[PDB]
């Protein structure tokens, strides 16, 4: 699971070679930055249910056209599964900010994303539009410091960047 | 491979909920320092870690180095000294992630039916890890001893505290005898 | 040449990758480390030959029977290709403090050196017995901070277990 | 490949000498966290950069999607889209590391002869680097406009200072210049 | 195990032949050259003791300072240890002898040597100089044939290349 | 692998003594030319050893050629012919060594699970090895009858002696039995 | 081309190694029995037309049918190529007993053979009954020595092999 | 590869011809023993042949170990000692075989033109090329001087003729020659 210390022990492995260095400064750097990142990871947790659903509600205030009959967000099952995703992503975020890497997003929501929605005819526009309206909402200091607000605004443009 | 952090989020997906603990993710983070103290201190010193450990293995059983010895001849010492330098690695390796997943995936699965084939001892073998697990407790703490250190004694200068990272002296014992337990 | 970041940039180009979050928090690493090499690096830069001179007098102290006739330090000319030597290393180390990674030492120190010295019939004792000297030989805070010599330390029982 | 601090470090060993400037040095440490925004702007940005940019090489010429034309069919305009993103991608790793030596070595080596043995055209590929370089000035200086947005406009909310790191957009606007430099 | 037969039909296993006429007339080759390497065989069987016991005394004649304390001749251990590898190389030249051919020599002498006495912190200048003792010690027809000579320095020469 | 002389030296090494039996090694070097003419009679003779030896295998026991039979259909004929002459080819290694190592390790290692899992029937590959045994012995001696051979036949004119080398004869007619041996 | 030297030479070349006791021991190989079939080439080069053209009468002799309209030995030109190709096969028999191996043999005689014959469909038997003549025909001391014939012999059961 | 006898077949091939002149033939086998002799006195000191050779090649050409040189820094030493080893191994081979072919195809062609793109420096390369061809010269007659050899002086003890095998020597040189030809 790709995070700062997988990558350069992985790197080690390659060349035969004990941590060094470079090694040991690229973690320093993990100790400096989780004050931002695991600040952002603490308000989403206490959150994520509200933030889920307003980022659902604009995707649907977008595309009205879901809800006609035979389209996406049309019946009960559908509404609660389509909510169900956009939460799924902003745990997936959630995880990401703890790890410090893009791990948990790339092996459990991007990976055979394009293809389960290809094979059920979902539109890509929608979640795209939600993750789009959660990256232009937040605000510092209101929200949360300015470097943790970097932090999760990068992992939304990161899921927006897989989608499109 | 997984680390500390990677650890919790697997844990916390098989529930799909959270990571909800921010204090314990705050208190590693607040011991950082000293793990990376801890890593340096096994690096700094691994190849005299690494022969005095087979020396020492040899000393306490002089069958090694005879006719039919495992030991013996020369490309045998040399592929002995070889592994104990392997292990060592990856036990630095899972120190440096918090989590024994690269030590478990990369270096002890296999290891044990791959040393019946060869005929490799394994009492041997685990007593060769038990020296370098002592050793690695005394350079973490920066307490090794003149009588052991063979004229080549290193100090690392650390932050001294009471404790001397006790926390971390016991996880990397952990990982050595996760290596014991493989092999026996 | 290894440092933090070619090694971030390395993993990201085999996974055909843009840089992302774990990449800029190992750089912020970087950042937050230099102030400790750099002082090392600007102290060993204004006294190199000094620094050098004494190890390489440590390494004759040990070793008296160079000095004697066909032997490694008993003429003029390799006295002072011996103490070129413990200077070449020490500049090396001056170096990978600059990049931050082992790098320079790597590539234009160890690389080669046990089939150059196994060629010429130059012993390795007194070359670990230089750099021992030199591992030893530091305090803080008076020739440097703490976390400095820390860096230095690092650098020099790098290159010993390159020879041990 | 080189990074800004090597680079510095093999004009030294031209001389055999001890790396004794430090200026420049702690100067570019003082910018690292201005530099890290600027990669953070073009890589959290490049989907959009890539597809506008092509689409505005399209738009100035309308010969590249008909009949003989580069980006007919689907399988070339898709093989063109790849190719601004592997471009721009290298230039992202060239700022991140301040130094060009890995998208000359790993990019542009070859890149010109590649092209002309395809009948890729010269003129349009320029102008695509052109279009993305102007959208990287723009996305540093965190200063995109709305009517070049098309909907989709983005705001970083780095610390502004007067200039609006007019050294690092010389700098991005370089490295974008040797693409072009290949190609003619 | 390296012989003038193993490499002949080495070959032939490669491209799927028989034995052939170039095969049978390289082992024509080991009937003829086995008088004097067998001589030399029988004379080092009968004598290694003795043989060793002068090379090994030659070489801390050479390098007294290995008598100091903390170095590698300096106990009852070490200097047992010393001359017993003399006998090692003495044994495995032996054998050489007895094949036609230097397998038994590479195999168990010198694969692994290198990084053996690099671990140990073993100078390799005094295995060198307990050989070259050996290699300059012999005349014939005093201690055996001309030819015989010849056989028994040709591998004590291939020894001491191998440390040089 | 090893030979006559190699074989002797891992067997003083288990003890670390020297090889001190000259007499042993001066015997098979007086016998050396005789070996040489060994290996060229069977060499000389190959293919007319393996078509006669398979034909044979073939004549007493005709379901292998209906079928069902594992010398049908022409694909499994030709395979079988193939084998024989690796066979033969490997044996007539070991005895210009004077060592079974390299037929052991080379051919038939792996040869009985090999066989089992192809169905190649063990009963009818013992007859074909004991009539290339017999022909071997024949021609080392250099008495074979124009019974078996008609105008095939083949003298060799190596000098005769009184036992027609007869622990020659003895020691290919092991190897013979080592790779019957090796199918059990 | 193979020979005794040149398979020691690339046995050497492949593991990097100067040439070595087995290789000299090899080529010692090549002194002593370069007499028998040296004396064998000499006879070859004086009387090759006379040994060719008995063995080729021997196989049309045996196969009569080959006269007959349409068959491979029926015109003029045909009777003078099948001549003609003994004569290269005793010709490059003569090479191989120079060089000491099989070399001109499988490289200018037997490499290709086979596809040749049959897109010419050119009979297999006469070629094997032509070397069998030759096979059996010699005799010691009348032709050459024992040795020397012992030689000769095996070259011409090298080449009926490679056609059975 | 080619050998002495081969090459003399090839020439024979050339024009569909018998290989008529035995009598060059039967001189290279009765100096054959003296060939052994000069290729083990090359073989068995090549080590320190190739330490001194490159060591002149440095002290009368010291800007090779200063700034910019090409045996600076310590991996380029390695390789060129490395190289130094390559030639001297091919030229043995070459005089073994009694034929300049193995050097010609496994070691010279090309090498010119590879050691330009690399900038490694023609005079020096010739340079040690020399003086490993005058140490040659004196290990074949079995006079090398304690003025350039000191303690490591090596006699090793062939039997003397007034010649001190001049043709074998002049051959040797030869080979020598080539490679400079090659390279200059
Ligand atoms: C290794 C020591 C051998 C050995 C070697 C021989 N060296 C021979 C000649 C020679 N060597 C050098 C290099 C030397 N001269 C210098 O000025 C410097 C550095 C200050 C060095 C390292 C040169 C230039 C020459 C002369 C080459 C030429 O003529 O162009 C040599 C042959 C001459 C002789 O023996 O008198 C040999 C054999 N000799 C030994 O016995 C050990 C095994
Ligand atoms: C974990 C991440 C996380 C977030 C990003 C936010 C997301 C978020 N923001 C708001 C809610 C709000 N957000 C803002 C912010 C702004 N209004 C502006 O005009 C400015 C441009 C900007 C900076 C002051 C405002 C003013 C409200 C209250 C009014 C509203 O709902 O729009 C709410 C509704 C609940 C509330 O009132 O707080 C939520 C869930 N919350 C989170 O838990
Ligand atoms: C861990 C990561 C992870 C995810 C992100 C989801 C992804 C996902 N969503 C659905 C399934 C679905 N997802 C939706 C979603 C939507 N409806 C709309 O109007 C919008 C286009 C959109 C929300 C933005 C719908 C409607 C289905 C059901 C589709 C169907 O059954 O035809 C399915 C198929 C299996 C199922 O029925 O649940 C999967 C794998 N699941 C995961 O395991
Ligand atoms: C007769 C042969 C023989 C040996 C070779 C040694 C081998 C040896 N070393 C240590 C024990 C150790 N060895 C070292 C090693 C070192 N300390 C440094 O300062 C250096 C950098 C480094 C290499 C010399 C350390 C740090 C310890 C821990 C104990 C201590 O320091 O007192 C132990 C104790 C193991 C245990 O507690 O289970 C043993 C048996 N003992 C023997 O009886
Ligand atoms: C770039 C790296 C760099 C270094 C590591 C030092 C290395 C160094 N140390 C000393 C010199 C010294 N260093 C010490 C230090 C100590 N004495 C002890 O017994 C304590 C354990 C230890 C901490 C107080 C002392 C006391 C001297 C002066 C006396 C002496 O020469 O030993 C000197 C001689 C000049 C001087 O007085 O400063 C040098 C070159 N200098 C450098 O430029
Ligand atoms: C590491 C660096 C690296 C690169 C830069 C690319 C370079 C590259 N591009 C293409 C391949 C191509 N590149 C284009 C590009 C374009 N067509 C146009 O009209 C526009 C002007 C332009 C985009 C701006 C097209 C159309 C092809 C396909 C050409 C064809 O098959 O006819 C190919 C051939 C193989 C293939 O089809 O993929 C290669 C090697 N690959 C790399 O590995
Ligand atoms: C009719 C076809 C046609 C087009 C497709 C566009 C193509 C286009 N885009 C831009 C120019 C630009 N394009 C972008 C891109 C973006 N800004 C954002 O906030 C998003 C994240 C992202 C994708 C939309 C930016 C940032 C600029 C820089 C100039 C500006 O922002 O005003 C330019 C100016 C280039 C120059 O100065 O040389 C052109 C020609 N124009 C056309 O005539
Ligand atoms: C791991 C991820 C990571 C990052 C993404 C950066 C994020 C980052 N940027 C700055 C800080 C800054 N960032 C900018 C950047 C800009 N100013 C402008 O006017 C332009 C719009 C833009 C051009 C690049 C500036 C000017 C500062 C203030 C410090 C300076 O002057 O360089 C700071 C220091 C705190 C502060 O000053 O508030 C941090 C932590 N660092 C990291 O560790
Ligand atoms: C298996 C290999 C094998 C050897 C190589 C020899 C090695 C050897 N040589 C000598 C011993 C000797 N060796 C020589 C030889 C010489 N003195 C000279 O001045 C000449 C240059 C040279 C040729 C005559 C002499 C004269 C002695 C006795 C004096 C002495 O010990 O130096 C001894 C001491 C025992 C003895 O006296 O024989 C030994 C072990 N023995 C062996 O078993
Ligand atoms: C009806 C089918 C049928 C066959 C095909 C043969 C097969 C056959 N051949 C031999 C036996 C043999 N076959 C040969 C072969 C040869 N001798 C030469 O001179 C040639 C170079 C060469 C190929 C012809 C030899 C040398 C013997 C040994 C016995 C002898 O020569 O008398 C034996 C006896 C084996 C034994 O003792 O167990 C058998 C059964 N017999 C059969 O019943
Ligand atoms: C490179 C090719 C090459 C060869 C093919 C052999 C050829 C060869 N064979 C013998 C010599 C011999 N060969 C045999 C062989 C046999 N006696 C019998 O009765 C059986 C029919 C047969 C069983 C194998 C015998 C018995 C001798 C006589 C020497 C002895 O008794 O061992 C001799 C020595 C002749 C002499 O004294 O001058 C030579 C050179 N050597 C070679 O170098
Ligand atoms: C260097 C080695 C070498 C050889 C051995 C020959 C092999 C050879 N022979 C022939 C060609 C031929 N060879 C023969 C031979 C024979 N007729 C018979 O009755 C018998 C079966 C047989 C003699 C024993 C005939 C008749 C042809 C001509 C066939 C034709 O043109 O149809 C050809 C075709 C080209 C040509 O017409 O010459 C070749 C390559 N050539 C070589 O370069
Ligand atoms: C280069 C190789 C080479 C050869 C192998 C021979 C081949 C050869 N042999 C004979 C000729 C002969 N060869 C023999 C030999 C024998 N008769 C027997 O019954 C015995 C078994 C055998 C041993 C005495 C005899 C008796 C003749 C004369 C009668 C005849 O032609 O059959 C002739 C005719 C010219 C002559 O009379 O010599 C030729 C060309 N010549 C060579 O140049
Ligand atoms: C398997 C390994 C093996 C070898 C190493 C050689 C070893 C060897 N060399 C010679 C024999 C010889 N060797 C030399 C060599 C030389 N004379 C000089 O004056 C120069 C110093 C030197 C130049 C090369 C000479 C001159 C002879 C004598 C025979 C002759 O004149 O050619 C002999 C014949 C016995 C004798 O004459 O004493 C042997 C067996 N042969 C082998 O089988
Ligand atoms: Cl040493
Ligand atoms: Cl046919
Ligand atoms: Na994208
Ligand atoms: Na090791
Ligand atoms: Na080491
Ligand atoms: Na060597
Ligand atoms: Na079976
Ligand atoms: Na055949
Ligand atoms: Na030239």
């Amino acid at each position: 699971m790709k995070s700062v210390v997988t990558t350069v022990i992985a790197a080690a492995d390659a060349a035969g070679r004990f941590p060094s260095s470079s090694d040991l400064e690229s973690v320093q750097g993990s100790i400096q930055r989780s004050a931002a990142r695991l600040e952002a990871a603490e308000k989403l947790a206490g959150n994520i249910d509200a933030v889920a659903q307003e980022a659902y509600n604009a995707c649907i205030q977008k595309y009205p056209y879901l809800n006609n009959s035979g389209e996406a967000n049309s019946t009960d099952t559908f509404k609660a599964k389509c909510l169900r995703d956009v939460k799924h992503y902003m745990r997936l975020i959630q995880y990401s900010l703890v790890v410090g890497g893009t791990g948990p997003l790339d092996e459990w929501g991007i990976a055979g994303q394009r293809e389960v929605y290809r094979a059920l005819g979902l539109p890509t526009a929608p979640y795209v539009e939600a993750l789009s309206f959660a990256r232009n909402r937040g605000c510092a200091p209101r929200d949360m410091s300015a470097q943790a607000l970097t932090e999760y605004n990068a992992l939304l443009d990161y899921a927006i960047n897989s989608l499109s | 491979m997984l680390d500390a952090f990677s650890r919790a989020v697997v844990q916390a997906d098989a529930s799909t909920s959270v990571v909800a603990d921010m204090g314990a993710l705050k208190q590693f983070i607040a011991e950082g320092n000293r793990r990376l103290d801890a890593v340096n201190a096994i690096a700094s010193n691994a190849s005299c870690m690494v022969s005095d450990a087979v020396a020492g293995m040899i000393c306490e059983n002089q069958g090694l180095i005879q006719a039919g010895g495992n030991c013996y001849p020369n490309r045998r010492m040399a592929a002995c000294l070889r592994d104990a330098e392997i292990i060592l690695r990856y036990v630095t390796y899972a120190l440096l992630a918090g989590d024994a997943s690269v030590l478990d995936d990369r270096c002890l699965n296999g290891l044990k039916e791959t040393y019946a084939a060869l005929g490799v001892p394994t009492t041997s073998t685990v007593r060769a890890v038990q020296i370098m697990k002592a050793q690695a407790a005394a350079h973490i703490k920066d307490t090794p001893s003149e009588a052991r250190a063979g004229g080549k004694l290193r100090k690392m200068g650390s932050p001294v505290v009471e404790d001397r990272c006790a926390s971390l002296v016991a996880e990397a014992s952990s990982y050595f005898d996760r290596v014991i337990s493989a092999l026996s």
